């Protein structure tokens, strides 16, 4: 499959690489392997594409002056990216093409947050209501960058999740909700919260009431 | 080569058809792909060289057009088939190679199911948010459709400001949504009211819940 690494926060103006990785395959058979961004709620965006085999590289108009892939080895393919901006904030995508047959393979993404300000962990409030059924749940308010990830009893509480999507507000802070609906002869509920940029990690358990 | 799709968006019923339009400002011949992609996830191919099926791929999905204009039919549209769908240019007649390249805009696809009354859900600040300075409450509005408008009210005012509104994506089997609207307030515009009211409308339908900041 494919991997990409090097993603995070950085202010605007920085440069930054990222790396997309091959396992189970090599870039020393012949392939297109290119990069394809997504900012927040927006298109999909073309920026390169390499020639695995001799290394002919081939850029969108907007990125060429500005981005450069690289073969770097038989497994990892390189974006070197400069004088970034707010609008390059998005997720970066590495994906595979053979000759005119689309991209089948692609990566889950590495998201690259270029903003002003600084990590912020987040706070974690419990959600309930003011019952044989009963939503409850856990906010996830003020951090920076994303991602976060929310789980709840370590993964194996399975029927009944609503973990919605994230929400930037005006202060540039995410904030995050999921809920659980129980019943009363459950056991307790926990989110298992942790934000990976400031090694965060909190356990919650949420009663009724 | 500009690649241009419409509409932006479209709705479909279950069992409908729904085709979607991609151009491309110079010849490509058959080298055109399309992606399906669901919230939160890489997109997926679903045809290549405009009209062969990529491998796991329904047959509700075809592609056709060769040239300049293309189109993406889906026949005997599903639930599952809310997503974004995106064309791609795959040849590059400067350079002659056949490289995946420039996207189109995409087109959302909204899927009209079978309509469904949300249930409402009201949470008032866990105690330990006033001390930050900031509070936020917190509504949820369960499995329902078509969308709904959310209103916040503190002590009868219409709120216009603070609000984010969170809607997960259509579900699979029964084409619903969940939504969870949020009002963040200041700590002391919060201890300065007292009844906090989230009133969710879908057409001429309103479900209402509220509390009050000294009954919990």
């Amino acid at each position: 499959q494919l991997v990409e690494s090097g993603g995070g926060l950085v202010q605007p103006g920085a440069s930054l690489t990222l790396t997309c990785t091959a396992s189970g395959f090599s870039f020393s058979s012949d392939y297109y392997m290119c990069w394809v961004r997504q900012a927040p709620g927006k298109g999909l965006e073309w920026i390169a594409c390499i020639w695995t085999a001799n290394s002919i590289s081939y850029y969108a108009r907007w990125a060429k002056g500005r981005f450069t892939i690289s073969k770097t080895s038989s497994t990892t393919v390189t974006l070197q990216m400069t004088s970034l901006t707010a609008a390059d904030t998005a997720t970066y995508f590495c994906a595979r093409g053979g000759s005119g047959d689309g991209q089948s393979l692609w990566g889950p993404g590495t998201l690259v947050t270029v903003s002003s300000g600084q990590p912020k962990a987040p706070s974690v409030f419990p959600l309930a209501p003011c019952s044989s059924t009963v939503t409850l749940g856990c906010l996830v308010k003020g951090y920076l960058p994303e991602p976060v990830t929310v789980t709840w009893n370590s993964g194996t509480l399975t029927n009944g999740v609503r973990t919605f999507p994230s929400v930037r507000q005006s202060s540039g802070l995410y904030s995050l909700s999921s809920v659980v609906s129980v019943t009363s002869s459950s056991q307790p509920v926990t989110c298992n919260v942790a934000h990976p940029a400031t090694n965060t990690k909190v356990d919650k358990t949420v009663a009724p009431s | 080569i500009v690649m241009t799709q419409t509409p932006a968006s479209v709705e479909a019923a279950v069992g409908g058809t729904v085709a979607i339009k991609c151009q491309a400002s110079q010849s490509i011949r058959s080298y055109l792909a399309w992606y399906q992609q669901k919230p939160g996830q890489p997109p997926k191919l679903l045809i290549y060289e405009a009209s062969k099926l990529a491998s796991g791929v329904p047959s509700r999905f075809s592609g056709s057009g060769s040239g300049t204009q293309f189109t993406l039919t889906i026949s005997g549209v599903e639930c599952d088939d809310a997503a974004t769908y995106y064309c791609q240019r795959n040849y590059d007649s400067y350079s002659g190679a056949y490289y995946p390249n420039g996207f189109g805009g995409g087109t959302e696809v909204v899927v009209k199911g079978d309509p469904v009354a949300p249930s409402v859900l009201i949470f008032p600040p866990a105690a330990d948010q006033v001390a930050t300075g900031t509070v936020t409450i917190v509504c949820v509005a369960n499995k329902y459709f078509p969308d709904v408008t959310v209103t916040w009210e503190v002590d009868g005012t219409t709120q216009t400001t603070g609000i984010e509104n969170s809607k997960t994506p259509q579900n699979s089997a029964d084409c619903t949504y969940n939504l969870s609207s949020t009002l963040t307030l200041t700590s002391t515009q919060y201890n300065s009211h007292k009844e906090y009211t989230c009133k969710v409308t879908q057409g001429t339908t309103s479900v209402v819940q509220s509390f009050n900041r000294g009954d919990c």
